[PDB]
C-alpha cells in the first residue's frame, strides 16, 4: 500500500528545508 | 468588507514595515528552559520572561552560520516581516535583539506542539479535521499575499497547534515581500511547486500549490509526491501525476487537482477571481470563513497541557549551551536587525 511505502521511506521524520 | 479589512491591515503593516521595532529586549531578561525544535543556524527554545513570568519561544540564530549559509537577506526578511504582521494564525513576535554572536526572536509560546507530530501519530485527519486547518491557511495566505508577502515554507512542521486547537504559522525564514516575480530556490522538497524545481521565475501561486500538498498530506497521512531522495521527489512533482486515496471525496479530489495544477493559467488562487476560487469551492461549502477568523468554530482536536511551561507536546532535543563571543561578529551584515 502507499501508506506502507511511505512508512518504510526515509522521509517520515521532520523534513529539512533546501536552499540556493 | 474583506477588501476593507485588508486595506486597514495593509496600513498597519506598512507603518511597521517602513519603521521596524529593533532591540526590544536583552538575553539576560529570559531564563532558558528547553529546546522545542532545531535548525541550521541554532534552535528555538522555551524561555521564561522574568519580569512578567510569561513563557516564550526564543529563536536563536548564530550570525556566523547565517553568513556561511548565505541566509543574510532571508534572515533580515524573517525579522522585518514578523515584527510587521498581525493575524490570528501568525505567531506573534514579542521581542527581538542581538548580541556579539547571535540573533534572537522571542515569540509567543505555542504549547500544543507541531501539527506534524499529531498528524504522524494519528496517521491522517478526517476531511472535516483537514478542512478546519486548511481554512486557516487559506485566510493566512489571503492576508500575506495582500501585503505582497510570499510565505514559501508551508508544511505541518511549521504549523503549531494552540490551546484552542487553532493554527499558529511559525518560521518566516523564506518569507519575502515581492511585488513581481522571484527566483530563489527555497522551500521543502515535498512542498515545492514545479516552477521552483524548474528554475523559473515564480510568484505567490507557489503558496497555493503548497496548500494543495498540505491538504493532501493532512487527509491522506502521506504527501502526494514522496521518495527516498529529493531528486526522485522532483521528478514526481514536474510530471504532476497525482493519485488519490480511495477514501478521498470527489470534492476533495477536484479541489486538489486545481491546487496541484502544473499550469499556472489554471491554478486555483492564481486566476482572476484569486482566493475566491478556493473559498467558494464545493469542498469548502460547510466552511464559515468569518467564524474561522473569529475562532468561534470548535476545534476537532484540543491538545493536552499539564500547566504553563510544559513541553510534552514536543520532541526532546540535544542541548547546546549559548556562548556569546567577546568580539562582535558580522556587525555590518546585521545592523538593521
Ligand atoms: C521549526 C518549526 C517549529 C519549531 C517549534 N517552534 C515553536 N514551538 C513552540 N512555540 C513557538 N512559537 C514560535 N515558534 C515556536 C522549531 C523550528
Amino acid at each position: 500500500t502507499t501508506y506502507a511505502d511511505f512508512i518504510a521511506s526515509g522521509r517520515t521524520g521532520r523534513r529539512n528545508a533546501i536552499h540556493d | 468588507s474583506v477588501k476593507e479589512f485588508l486595506a486597514k491591515a495593509k496600513e498597519d503593516f506598512l507603518k511597521k514595515w517602513e519603521n521596524p521595532a529593533q532591540n526590544t529586549a536583552h538575553l539576560d531578561q529570559f531564563e532558558r528552559i528547553k529546546t522545542l525544535g532545531t535548525g541550521s543556524f541554532g534552535r528555538v527554545m522555551l524561555v521564561k520572561h522574568m519580569e512578567t513570568g510569561n513563557h516564550y519561544a526564543m529563536k536563536i540564530l548564530d550570525k556566523q552560520k547565517v553568513v556561511k549559509l548565505k541566509q543574510i537577506e532571508h534572515t533580515l526578511n524573517e525579522k522585518r516581516i514578523l515584527q510587521a504582521v498581525n493575524f490570528p494564525f501568525l505567531v506573534k513576535l514579542e521581542f527581538s535583539f542581538k548580541d556579539n554572536s547571535n540573533l534572537y526572536m522571542v515569540m509567543e509560546y505555542v504549547p500544543g506542539g507541531e501539527m506534524f507530530s499529531h498528524l504522524r501519530r494519528i496517521g491522517r485527519f478526517s476531511e472535516p479535521h483537514a478542512r478546519f486547518y486548511a481554512a486557516q491557511i487559506v485566510l493566512t495566505f489571503e492576508y500575506l499575499h495582500s501585503l505582497d508577502l510570499i510565505y514559501r515554507d508551508l508544511k505541518p512542521e511549521n504549523l503549531l497547534i494552540d490551546q484552542q486547537g487553532y493554527i499558529q504559522v511559525t518560521d518566516f525564514g523564506f518569507a519575502k515581500r515581492v511585488k513581481g516575480r522571484t527566483w530563489t530556490l527555497c522551500g521543502t522538497p515535498e512542498y515545492l511547486a514545479p516552477e521552483i524545481i524548474l528554475s523559473k521565475g515564480y510568484n505567490k501561486a507557489v503558496d497555493w500549490w503548497a496548500l494543495g500538498v498540505l491538504i493532501y498530506e493532512m487527509a491522506a497521512g502521506y504527501p502526494p509526491f514522496f521518495a527516498d531522495q529529493p531528486i526522485q521527489i522532483y521528478e514526481k512533482i514536474v510530471s504532476g501525476k497525482v493519485r488519490f486515496p480511495s477514501h478521498f471525496s470527489s470534492d476533495l479530489k477536484d479541489l486538489l487537482r486545481n491546487l496541484l495544477q502544473v499550469d499556472l493559467t489554471k491554478r486555483f488562487g492564481n486566476l482572476k477571481d484569486g482566493v475566491n476560487d478556493i473559498k467558494n469551492h464545493k469542498w469548502f461549502a460547510t466552511t464559515d470563513w468569518i467564524a474561522i477568523y473569529q475562532r468561534k468554530v470548535e476545534a476537532p482536536f484540543i491538545p493536552k497541557f499539564k500547566g504553563p511551561g510544559d513541553t510534552s507536546n514536543f520532541d526532546d532535543y540535544e542541548e547546546e549551551e549559548i556562548r556569546v563571543s567577546i568580539n562582535e561578529k558580522c556587525g555590518k551584515e546585521f545592523s538593521e536587525f
